[PDB]
RNA sequence: UAACUAGGGAACCCACU
C-alpha cells in the first residue's frame, strides 16, 4: 500500500499528538539537536510544542490497521488537530 | 474528630511489603495509595495507556 | 490449561496484567524516528 | 516536599538543577535523590 | 441573507468542524460507553 | 575518623464516601 492507497485520517489524533508530544520532549531533555529555532526555554515539553506547531518532529507514526497491515504517516504529511 | 493533621499523607518509595512487592497499606507504615479497579477502567477511558502503564507497572512494582 | 489454550493478548487487561504496553490507543500505533528530518534539525548549544 | 519529579540534567536546567541540589532535601523546593548515569542512586537527605 | 464572502466562510466553517467531530482512531469507545451508562445508574432511584 | 534501612498475617468492630 504506496501513498495511493493510504486510507487512514489526514488530520493527525489526540493520542498521536498526545504521544508525539511526550516522546519528542523526552528526546530533547535527552539532549537531541532542536529542530525548531526556539526563542529560550528550559521546559522540554514547550519545545516539542513548539516543534509540533512547526510540523518539524522528526517522527513518522506507523498506523496499524485492524487487518495486519500498517501506513507510515510523516508528522508533517499529517493536518495537525489544533 | 476528623482533622486535616490526622489525615495527610504523601508517599514516594518507602515501605515495600514482602508477599509481592508493592507499596504497605495505608499512612502509619507510609504505605501508598490503591489505584484500584475502577481507575484502572477511567484511565483506559481517557486512553492514557502510558499514564496506565506507568501506574500499574513503572510507579508500582516494577 | 486443561485444553492447551493460548491468548494473543490483543486485548487491554491482558498488557495490563503482564505490565506491557496496551493498545488502547496511545499505544494503537508506533513511531518511527524519520531519517531525512533528523538532517535539517540544528545542534542546539 | 515529598513527592519528587524526575527531572533530567540538560545543559538548558543545569544551573538550576544544580542549585536545587545545592539546596538538599528539606529545603523545600530541592531535591533528595541524585541518579547517575548508571542508574545508581545518591541521596540527597543524607548530605553526602 | 448571506454574503458570497460570508458563505464561503460558512462553508469552511461547516467543513472544518465537521472534520473535528469524527470519531478519533484509537478511542477507547467500550470503556467510554460502559462509564457512560454506569454513571446515570447511580442516580437513578427505585423509589423517588 | 561517619559503621545507612525499614519487616508478618487473619478475623472482627468502628468511622469516611
Amino acid at each position: 500500500q504506496a501513498n495511493q492507497k493510504r486510507i487512514t485520517t489526514p488530520y493527525m489524533t489526540k493520542y498521536e499528538r498526545a504521544r508525539v508530544l511526550g516522546t519528542r520532549a523526552l528526546q530533547i531533555a535527552m539532549c537531541a539537536p532542536v529542530m525548531v529555532e526556539l526563542e529560550g526555554e528550559t521546559d522540554p515539553l514547550l519545545i516539542a510544542m513548539k516543534e509540533l506547531k512547526a510540523r518539524k518532529i522528526p517522527i513518522i507514526i506507523r498506523r496499524y490497521l485492524p487487518d495486519g497491515s500498517y501506513e507510515d504517516w510523516g508528522v508533517d504529511e499529517l493536518i495537525i488537530s489544533d | 474528630k476528623h482533622m486535616v493533621d490526622d489525615k495527610i499523607h504523601s508517599r514516594a518509595r518507602g515501605p515495600i511489603q514482602i508477599l509481592n512487592r508493592q507499596p504497605m497499606e495505608g499512612r502509619s507504615r507510609d504505605g501508598g495509595l490503591r489505584f484500584g479497579e475502577m481507575e484502572r477502567d477511567c484511565q483506559i477511558a481517557h486512553g492514557a495507556a502510558q499514564f496506565l502503564r506507568e501506574r500499574l507497572f513503572e510507579a508500582s512494582d516494577p | 490449561a486443561a485444553h492447551g489454550e493460548s491468548d494473543p493478548m490483543k486485548g487491554v487487561s491482558e498488557n495490563i496484567m503482564l505490565g506491557q504496553l496496551a493498545p488502547a490507543g496511545t499505544g494503537c500505533f508506533d513511531l518511527l524516528l524519520d531519517a531525512e528530518k533528523c538532517k535539517y534539525g540544528m545542534e542546539i548549544p | 516536599a515529598n513527592m519528587t519529579f524526575a527531572e533530567i540534567v540538560t545543559p538548558f536546567n543545569i544551573d538550576r538543577l544544580q542549585e536545587l541540589v545545592r539546596r538538599g532535601n528539606s529545603q523545600y523546593p530541592g531535591a533528595k535523590y541524585i541518579i547517575r548515569d548508571n542508574g545508581d542512586r545518591i541521596d540527597l537527605r543524607f548530605h553526602p | 441573507r448571506l454574503s458570497g464572502e460570508a458563505f464561503d466562510w460558512l462553508l469552511g466553517e461547516i467543513e472544518s468542524k465537521f472534520n473535528q467531530a469524527i470519531a478519533h482512531p484509537g478511542e477507547m469507545v467500550g470503556a467510554l460507553a460502559a462509564q457512560s451508562l454506569g454513571e446515570p445508574a447511580t442516580q437513578m432511584t427505585l423509589n423517588t
